[PDB]
């Protein structure tokens, strides 16, 4: 705080989201990155015991939720991937690549 | 809260932005009614709502509720404050608004 | 903070009719604009505006030609917003100036 | 706006030991109050009033008795409220009086 800013201005922050498990059908884990799939946010909401009810991995059909996931990432083709200018701050990270869910949640 | 109110414009003295500024119309609200619920900012003083920890899936921006704010000694006009944004292990932090201008210009 | 009064020194080049000067550390507020220091005898307060904001350094305001009595002064920090901080209040057996001025003609 | 120092000409009545002055246009925020401009070598900033709003006039600031040398300014524009703007930065190579005094007796 000095000559011009004498006042404290209101913080905020983009985050890019809490970690997710993706689960893949052949059996490998991978929670690297956060997903924008609404399946993978629910189930990390629901097999949370530190924020949300602790529902066990073991109450869970993981083929079912897996196949029911592709469901929510089928690519939409109605618009290109050109048309969005604020790519990276509407959950995608590569311009490059498709992101062209059906449906996406941030 | 009250360390930092110190450091603040009379308004906005004990204020915070609210974590989710639109939450869903259904054939629970009516137009009216929806629109005008949805809220800015809180006052910290009578709202303990507002100390809870959000949970942030994808690029979504966040206000910080500070858990610490103290001054150097022998330099009281150098301010440290703590502002605990979201839950988990999340990816990383995109961008900081520092008043309503983000450090990155758009 | 620190709300002193320090008489001028014996012999000093420069300074003729000059008395004690006022010297206070900056209010912790940081917007303050400017202070209003209120001599008993003039009727307007000198207005010391705060241009460069350093916590630990003095700020100053000197007395020039006030004859040597009870002199009470109040010290005060304005707001952007107008709001005045509580006065504080010194009252201080002013000196007589001790470096007059040199004859002339 | 058009943060520029333009230099004073070689020879005009009165002027004496006055460099170039400074020039800027007013800010198309319209409640600004004054202008705060910072000199390099003087440790308190000039403070420019602002009193007559006209978007298309040049505002100024003239510069007398500083030697030739680096000097850099920083302009910014004060609000009502207390804000200040992104501080606009000028070095130039400042030039030397062109306007002496006469000699005396």
């Amino acid at each position: 705080i000095n000559e011009n800013r004498t006042e404290i201005p209101e913080i905020s922050a983009e985050v890019q989201g809490k970690k997710v498990k993706v689960y893949n059908s052949d059996g490998t884990i991978k929670a690297d990155k956060t997903s924008l799939n609404g399946i993978w946010q629910l189930m990390d909401y629901l097999t949370s015991d530190r924020y949300g009810a602790d529902i066990t991995l073991d109450q869970f059909p993981l083929q079912k939720v897996i196949s029911e996931a592709k469901i929510l990432d089928i690519i939409d083709e109605s618009y290109q991937t050109s048309w969005q200018p604020y790519w990276r701050y509407v959950g995608w990270n590569d311009p490059l690549s498709e992101n062209r869910q059906i449906v996406q949640l941030n | 809260t009250t360390i930092l109110a110190k450091y603040q414009v009379k308004e906005e003295r004990y204020k915070l932005q609210s974590k989710k500024k639109l939450f869903g119309l259904s054939r629970s609200y009516s137009l009216k009614k929806y629109y005008e619920t949805v809220t800015k900012e809180v006052d910290l003083d009578f709202n303990l709502a507002a100390k809870f920890i959000p949970v942030v899936y994808g690029v979504q921006k966040i206000p910080g509720i500070p858990i610490f704010a103290d001054t150097e000694l022998n330099n009281p006009n150098i301010v440290y404050v703590v502002y605990a944004f979201a839950e988990g292990e999340i990816d990383g932090f995109l961008d900081f608004y520092i008043g309503d201008s983000p450090m990155i210009c758009f | 903070r620190d709300f002193k009064y320090t008489p001028t020194p014996g012999g000093v080049v420069g300074a003729i009719g000059k008395n004690g000067e006022l010297s206070w550390l900056p209010s912790l507020t940081n917007n303050v604009v400017y202070y209003s220091i209120a001599h008993s005898g003039h009727v307007n307060p000198y207005i010391v505006q705060q241009l460069e904001n350093n916590p630990n350094e003095r700020m100053i305001q000197e007395i020039i030609g006030e004859p040597a009595g009870l002199a009470i002064f109040e010290l005060r920090a304005v707001d952007i917003n107008g709001r005045r901080s509580s006065p504080v209040t010194l009252s201080v057996d002013l000196n007589s100036a001790k470096n007059l001025s040199v004859v002339s003609n």
